[PDB]
């Protein structure tokens, strides 16, 4: 699968439009039902996301819409420019929430999984937790039910024995 | 089913109240029970208790209606039965202006006077009576393309 | 009287609503120069890249690589004729090469340069009154009346660009010779018209006397109909600026469009080989640009 | 309003009617009141002569 | 007047066209409410959200006894205004609204304009590059 | 003069029905008053709201609490104090509805509690310092005063133009007369008002001067009804009392106790200004009958004006 | 009196009603123009 | 000048007017060929 | 009524009809 | 059981509300019966008395009924055209037989006597089912019709409508308790009450019931009612080519 | 009473501006039924005394009357096309006898006679009522014929137009007491008197 | 610093007024207001930090000083209507059809957006909801 | 049959035989894309609107989601031989008034 990291207010705003998850990992249609700063704020969640995905398994972090709009404005077609001036529209949208919330520094996420078939595991990256001394810890702690969620689901495919070497076993256990 | 109907009594107890038979035959109405009551227009120039009348209390027992029981001041005159040469004409008047039901401004708060006056309620070859027929002064209007305007 | 205060109260009203529409037209103005300035650099610099691609396609002077790059040219203009910018209104398809939209608009506009005059001579009439009743020009009001309504119609957006029917898709700038003529809205003409209309009224503030009721009646009908006609001119008005700055965005669209496909030609063959027609060509084009920004600096 | 329960609507106008005089017999005045605005359809209910 | 029946109608006079009604109808309630309700100074946005929908679906419920909303693509809406709203009280205000509510003539459209003739970059980029040229000077003093 | 709304003619009939004229209240008002005094020992009375958040001084409301129960719903302004401090009170329980949750009352409407404490604020402002502030407020006030009276008398009993002329003066005599102890009664300086009342009407002096010249007391609305009937030049409206006046008024607002507040208007300086201003400062009152007379004849550079000095006038007071 | 169920304080509305005409029609007008004799 | 063209032509109509070409496409109306 | 069943006093009066339509217009600029 | 009203009150709202819309449907069609009625009789000016509606004591009344079978009205060469000559068959058709009814009828002189504004006219609202309508609209019509009249349009579900079309004005801006309205629904709070009735002395059962309180009203004796049929026939089968193709010998 | 009416004495005024507008369609359909009679009968050359009109001595009469049964106008191939193929089957029939009506009657060389101007032509307008206005008035971008002539379309709710389109000629501008109208209102300024009579 | 302002192509005049605005908005950005105070004292400490930033614009090309403190006072007085709630049509109509309000906005929303905002009525109709909310939003529970 | 909303709705089916040699009239060859495009959609058109309000869809599906407005949004179910005519224009994904 392809874990998809997405702030609560992206989430919502999919769930009560009523945006198809499945195309969630489909430049195409993303970028058609999601708003030029929920773009760039997905970016910025998986670049705040600070879990090991299992690799052994075949789980990976998805890559941010900006690196495939980025991608896109590169590749000859018919939408090639019209998919550059939004790379353009999403660096200027990022950099002024990096600008923004740069405050933000030392502090953690709750983050919640919603399995959308077995190609995209939507985790949503919920309130935020203030955590300065070991927020490894802190965020391993406060991550519990996000762990669970993993474990439950991936075990529906991999093999148990296997899902027990990973980390995010291992995190599960560390945290109860 | 909360249609004040006037009611005739099977016995004819009431039937003074209504118009002869011989001139407007009465019709059945049913509710959703298989309760039965009979209906037939009210006399002119009457006077009765209304709804001691009315199918209230003979559709299921004579002695229902109490004092908890009154009317709707949002009536109105449906109909009137005119009679022709022996044969009757029914107009419907219902939604007319002057078929409203008003206040009474001199006597009880609670009496309300209809005061139904109209020059034109229309007999022409196009009219039936009750019965479906045209015949008699219909048809001599139909045929001298006349009509008229009671 | 009372007849003294109602014609006073009407004259306050009728001024006080000619001073707003002054202050709004005359914002206009302030706008519009700036645009003016502007907007003559832009189809300068239009009129020579158009010149300039025209040349560089029918010497076939790209070779094998004219077709890939007007497959890119279609999705430059792809890109910029779906700008949100671009209202999905009939004036700014209009601004964008709609012929029929176009000459609806143009024909509102010198209807609306002759109806004024029939504005002036409503307050005119008023001062001829402060049985004299003129006959009254309702004629024009009617006209301004239908004016206004299809002013409305075309200045509507409607949530898809579908229910426009004709409406300017990618191929844009294969009109950009309509553009040459500015459309001017006739602001100038509204100023003249309101301040000489405010201006009467103002020499009217002493009016003692007692009037005949015919007078106050042919006054009171003349206080109506100018009402009705600012409330039109108003709407046209509007409408009518709305276009002018459309077609500025329409303007400004088709030069960039022309500024990006230039670009790619010179990335097209700094990548693959160059010849010498091409280098002169950029070099040219080059040259368009700098007169161009040199303008707006 | 519940304690309303009804509306009355009131049509004012101006009648153009007819000079009569009350006969004798006088069953009715034979008055021809129409609505002013009638004439603007019909503009013969003006007609005098 | 009840507020659902007020807005109601208001709702009413606007243009019809056919189904599309249901979009334009959601959108300018989602409109007039999300910025017309005052923010509680103690609350954070998160709060402010979930209070400001709170009440915002119960105007829906208001309504919808007058006028049909399609309450799902309403809040939609909603929730995108506020966060414009929210984003411009803590973060970084257009010039359109200074140049909107304050002898302001040139617009942004007009450097734009140029930035895209030249392939430049544009007004967005430029702020972008002021603040990011200006983070340290910020942060460095108080 | 007229200092509190129970002091006219309008609540002197409402709340007194024995006796009910020119006899004060007293049964009624002593009744609330006493009700408040007594809550303010177990609970005090907080102050009155007003526009960012700031309260007036010298004031408070009854707010929609448990403890507040012993207190009738009283609709009009009680003065609790004494005559050099007074503290108002107005009962909040008609206008605000308290929160479960947090326990903080919630205004309902906002027009009708906008109403309510800058007619307050304008009434401290004149209890303690005087009727100073009601002459500067512009012309508007008693431009729309005389011309919403006699419009709806014009219209009602089709009245001649001379009928309405003298009307207005009527109606401006009393306004001044609602302003100047000293205008009340005839007398040389009734005359003195002819100047003024000429550049507001632009009526011959001639005119005016004869229709001061038979004026009587003005008191209250019962010498505007009885002079309108009488100095008016017209028998088709008869012999006008208070209460005649109250019906042709009572359909010019809305909102809660709005036929009394209109009716207090005809008498209590501070509710009359704060109408106008509402009718200015608002769009809501917009298809009333006063509404429309205040915007017909405010122009927009006085009524910005008039806007901006009661904002002074009801800002001072503000703690 | 178990039901008092209004039946006269009803709302009332009052109909406007204002009728008005410029000379002749335009209509007539454009056909005969108006000379003042 | 060069709107003088013909109301409701036929699709795929051509006119020309002051040196300009114009193709009436059912799509975009009045267009010019180049 | 408002004013009364006198069916004179009920027709609308033409000064006032005009001066509204003045009060709704400016109304409108003020709005816009 | 113990329990409050609240789902009850909801079961029982939308009850009361689907049947004030039926109620609307019946008293709309039954109302075009009186127009046929008294139009079909010698009333062709204004009178008080011989129709509800406060307005038929200053206009004419009028009403007109037309039968449209499409495969004898509509002309189509193309297929892809077909769709703009079913909807132009259907809004000439009510065009023919709607001018000649807003002339007659004298609506404009009613409206703006009524209304003090001499430069408005009606705007008229297509009344038909959830299949005509879809029909009445073409992209570039601008909801105009010959000179100056708009309409809006609306559809129903409702089985009394399964194929008609209804025209009738209403003013293009409604205000609060207008006259101008073709019709009125004056609404009262509707009443919900719960009572443990005993109804018959014998068994016991608490009623919660919901009563209606509102009135529909007409206003203008004007309406123009057409019947509109064919849609599968003209559309799901060749017209043109297929008539040349049985010329065949 | 002293003054009771205020607006219902509007109404004498509106009266009598109804009247007449409804004098003006009688005058009009009457004389268009005093030159059918005459165009009809042996007058085709100017003549005095015969009809009135100071032009009727020195222009040719002309009236020329169609009956326009439309199922025998028109011809279509399409739906959508068919309001467009209505509405010039109408305007294209006024063409038609319009043009050699123009050529056959000498008002074009009378008016220039008249006016002087040796540039000016008449201008026609349709009247009719509001069914058939809707049909002509197809945009205001056309409001002209063949070569030079132009036309302008004017509408009225009489009862007398049940189903009538007359177009006759005008001068392009109109000026005060102007001949080369095709027909003028002569006012006279309307008196409203008061007195308290003793009818009866 | 000077490489990026050199960025901003030259027009006009108008050279020291648009780096005026974009020097307040840079400072704006990073500089909050904090919602627990009212518009006297986070409003004073942030434009005294914003005038004492203006100290090194002897490192800049073309700043206005003047007009970018009168910049960055509008700043501010926005932000405060838009924490009271604004329902001016003059301002709604700038919020909504903006170049914040199209990255928060999708495609499909902006073209509904635009139909709404862009009616010949809006600003009637809109005006008028902000005054039946004004009246009556303290109504909802 | 088979289906929840089977108990809510009117059960509703319309099988048409869309030959075109039978559906199709033209005049011209260079509108035949258009032609047989616009006929196969039009005859959707024809059976789906008497279907959509005959079948009482609408009503289940405002009840059942809780909507007033809400309407079916329909699916062209067909191969990739079809699916090829339907010309999906831009948008164009409007079957009338109303659906989608």
């Amino acid at each position: 699968t392809q874990v998809l990291v997405m702030p609560k207010a992206v989430f919502e705003s999919y769930k009560t439009a009523g945006v198809q998850f499945n195309k969630l990992l489909d430049t195409n249609y993303i970028v058609s039902e999601t708003s030029v700063n929920d773009l760039a704020e997905i970016h910025q969640a998986l670049t705040a996301f600070p879990f090991l995905l299992p690799e052994k398994l075949d789980i990976k972090l998805a890559v941010s819409p900006i690196i495939k709009v980025a991608e896109l404005g590169e590749i000859d077609g018919p939408e090639q420019f019209k998919m550059k001036d939004l790379h353009n529209r999403l660096e200027s949208r990022l950099a002024t929430n990096e600008l923004r919330d740069a405050g933000n520094r030392n502090l953690v996420y709750d983050y919640y999984l919603y399995p959308v078939d077995e190609n995209l595991w939507v985790a949503v990256q919920q309130s935020a937790h203030i955590a300065s001394s070991d927020p490894r810890r802190v965020s391993i702690q406060l991550n519990h039910t996000f762990f669970d969620s993993m474990i439950n689901e991936m075990l529906n495919t991999r093999p148990r024995e296997s899902v027990a070497s990973t980390q995010i076993f291992t995190y599960y256990l560390e945290s109860c | 089913s909360i249609a004040l109907i006037p009611a005739l009594d099977p016995a004819g107890s009431n039937a003074d109240f209504f118009v002869d038979p011989a001139l407007v035959p009465p019709y059945t109405i049913k509710n959703e029970q298989n309760l039965t009551i009979t209906t037939a227009p009210l006399k002119a120039n009457v006077r009765l208790d209304l709804m001691g009348n009315s199918n209230a209390n003979l559709l299921i027992q004579r002695g229902m209606l109490e004092v908890s029981d009154t009317i709707d001041p949002a009536g109105r005159l449906k109909n009137l039965f005119v009679l022709l040469g022996g044969k009757v004409v029914k107009f419907k008047v219902d939604r007319l202006p002057r078929a409203v039901f008003q206040p009474d401004l001199v006597g009880d708060t609670r009496n309300a006077v209809i005061r139904f006056d109209s020059d034109d309620l229309v007999v022409s070859g196009d009219t039936t009576f009750i019965d479906g027929s045209a015949d008699g002064v219909i048809n001599d209007l139909k045929t001298a393309k006349l009509s008229l305007r009671l | 009287a009372t007849i003294i205060n109602t014609l006073k109260t009407w004259f306050e009203k009728l001024m006080e609503l000619f001073a707003k529409l002054i202050r709004w037209i005359s914002d206009f103005k302030k706008r519009d120069v700036v645009v003016a300035t502007r907007y003559g650099k832009i189809v300068r610099a239009v009129d020579q890249a158009r010149t300039l691609f025209q040349e560089l396609l029918v010497k076939n002077r790209l070779g094998n690589r004219k077709d890939a790059l007007l497959e890119k040219f279609d999705a430059i203009a792809q890109s910029i004729i779906d700008d949100p910018k671009i209202l999905a209104s009939r004036i700014y398809a209009a601004a964008f090469g709609s012929v029929y939209y176009q000459k609806e608009i143009i024909n509102i506009n010198n209807e609306a340069r002759t109806e004024l005059g029939t504005m002036e001579k409503l307050v005119g009439t008023i001062i001829e009154y402060v049985d004299y009743r003129a006959l009254m020009p309702i004629a024009n009001i009617r006209e301004i009346g239908k004016l206004a309504t299809r002013c409305n119609e075309l200045s509507t957006v409607y949530p898809d660009r579908s229910s426009i029917p004709d409406f300017p898709d990618k191929n844009f700038w294969k009109n950009s010779h309509l553009l040459k003529d500015r459309f001017v809205a006739p602001l100038d003409d509204l100023l003249k018209a309101y301040r000489n209309s405010s201006d009467a009224l103002r020499k009217l503030k002493q009016l003692s006397r007692n009037y005949s009721q015919e007078t106050i009646d042919a006054i009171g009908e003349s206080v109506q109909l100018i009402n009705t006609s600012l409330e039109g001119m108003r709407r046209i008005t509007d409408t009518m600026f709305e276009y002018s700055q459309a077609q500025y965005l329409a303007a400004s669209c088709v030069l960039n469009y022309y500024g990006k496909c230039a670009q790619v030609v010179s990335e097209d063959y700094k990548i693959h080989g160059f010849n010498d027609a091409i280098r002169e060509w950029q070099r040219r084009f080059d040259k368009v640009i700098d007169d161009f920004k040199r303008g707006y600096a | 309003n519940p304690i309303e329960g009804g509306v009355v609507q009131v049509l004012p106008y101006i009648a153009v009617m007819k000079d009569v005089y009350h006969e004798v017999s006088g069953v009715k005045m034979d008055n021809e009141e129409v609505n002013m605005v009638e004439a603007y359809r019909d503009p013969s209910i003006l007609d005098d002569e | 007047q009840q507020l659902g029946f007020e807005l109601s109608r208001i709702l009413k006079q606007l243009p019809n066209l056919g189904g599309s009604d249901r979009k334009t109808r959601a959108m300018l309630l989602a409109n007039a409410v999300a910025l017309q309700i005052p923010f509680e100074t103690l609350l954070d946005f998160d709060e402010q959200q979930d209070k400001a929908v709170a009440k915002f679906k119960k105007i829906l419920s208001k309504v919808n006894e007058n006028i049909a909303v399609d309450t799902k693509l309403a809040v939609t809406y909603f929730n995108n205004i506020l966060r414009i709203r929210q984003s411009l009280i803590t973060g970084i205000t257009d010039p359109c609204l200074v140049k909107a509510v304050l002898n302001d003539y040139l617009t942004v459209d007009d450097v734009n304009i140029v930035s895209a003739v030249v392939n430049g970059p544009d007004y967005n980029r430029i702020q972008a590059d002021m603040g990011n040229a200006l983070n340290q000077l910020i942060g460095s003093i108080d | 003069m007229f200092l509190l709304p129970y002091e006219t003619t309008v609540c002197k009939t409402l709340y007194n029905p024995t006796g009910g004229g020119k006899l004060y209240p007293k049964q009624y008002v002593d009744q609330i008053e006493n009700a408040i005094k007594k809550a303010n020992v177990y609970l005090p009375i907080p102050p009155v709201d007003a526009r960012n958040g700031e309260t007036l001084e010298h004031s408070g409301q009854i707010t929609p609490v448990d403890d507040f129960e012993d207190i009738k719903k009283f609709t009009q302004i009680v003065n609790i104090g004494d005559r050099d401090n007074p503290k108002l009170v107005v009962d909040a329980r008609l206008y605000k509805k308290i929160e479960q949750r947090t326990g903080i009352p919630r205004i309902i409407q906002q027009n009708e509690w906008q109403f309510q404490y800058i007619r307050m604020a304008l009434n401290i402002k004149l209890l303690r310092e005087g009727p100073d502030f009601l002459h500067r407020l512009g012309d508007i006030p008693v431009k729309v005063f005389y011309n919403w009276i006699s419009g709806i008398l014009t219209q009602k009993y089709s009245l001649p133009p001379e009928s309405t002329q003298a009307i207005w003066v009527i109606c401006a005599v009393y306004y001044f007369a609602m302003q100047d102890d000293d205008l009340t009664e005839p007398g040389q300086e009734r005359d003195r008002l002819i100047p003024i009342i000429s550049r507001l009407t632009y009526i011959p002096a001639g005119f005016i001067a004869d229709v001061i010249d038979t004026l009587g007391p003005l008191h209250n609305a019962g010498d505007l009804a009885y002079e309108i009937s009488t100095n008016g030049r017209s028998i088709r409206m008869g012999k006008l009392k208070f209460s005649d006046l109250q019906l042709l008024v009572s359909p010019s607002w809305f909102g809660t106790a709005s036929r009394e507040n209109v009716g207090v208007a005809l008498e209590h300086m501070p509710t009359y200004i704060t109408l106008i201003y509402m009718a200015l400062a608002d769009r809501s009152y917009r298809k009333t009958v006063l509404s429309q007379k205040v915007e017909m004849i405010s122009r927009s550079d006085d009524a910005s004006r008039f806007i901006n000095l009661v904002n002074e006038a009801v800002s001072s007071q503000f703690v | 009196n178990y039901n008092e169920k209004s039946q006269r304080d009803f709302r009332v509305v009052t109909i406007g009603y204002n009728l008005a005409a410029s000379r002749q029609d335009e209509f007539a007008e454009r056909i005969y123009p108006t000379t003042v004799i | 000048t060069t709107k003088d063209l013909p109301t409701d032509p036929e699709p795929g109509d051509t006119y020309h007017v002051n040196g300009v070409d114009w193709i009436y496409q059912e799509d975009g109306g009045w267009v010019t060929m180049q | 009524l408002d004013h009364g069943y006198d069916a004179t006093a009920l027709l609308e009066t033409t000064e006032d009809i005009i001066t509204g339509e003045l009060d709704d217009h400016l109304e409108s600029l003020s709005v816009e | 059981t113990d329990e409050g009203p609240g789902e009850v009150v909801k079961a029982l709202t939308v009850n009361t509300n689907i049947r004030n819309s039926n109620n609307a449907v019946k008293r709309m069609l039954n109302y075009l019966a009186q127009l046929r009625e008294v139009v079909h009789n010698g009333y062709n000016r204004p009178k008080f008395g011989i129709i509800e509606g406060a307005l038929s004591a200053v206009m004419r009344p009028t009403y007109r009924y037309k039968e449209l079978d499409l495969e004898k009205v509509i002309d189509t060469i193309k297929s892809k055209d077909r769709w703009d000559d079913v909807c132009a068959a259907i809004l000439n058709c009510v065009k023919a037989e709607l001018f000649p009814a807003h002339r007659d009828s004298n609506i404009e002189a009613a409206f703006r006597v009524i209304s003090g504004n001499q430069d408005e006219t009606p705007m008229y609202l297509f009344c038909s089912d959830k299949e005509i309508a879809n029909y009445l609209m073409t992209k570039g019509d601008d909801r105009t019709l010959g000179a100056y009249l708009k309409y809006d349009i609306v559809s129903t579900n409702n089985q009394l409508f399964d194929g008609k079309l209804v025209v009738i004005p209403t003013r293009a801006v409604q205000q609060e308790n207008d006259i101008l309205s073709w019709g009125q629904f004056f609404y009262v709070s509707t009443v919900i009450a719960d009572l443990p009735i005993t109804r018959g002395g014998h068994q016991v059962t608490r009623e919660i019931a919901a009563i209606p309180f509102n009135l529909h009203v007409n206003n203008i004796p004007f309406a123009l009612e057409f019947k509109i049929t064919g849609f599968q026939k003209v559309m799901g089968e060749t017209q043109f080519n297929g008539k040349l193709a049985d010329l065949k010998p």
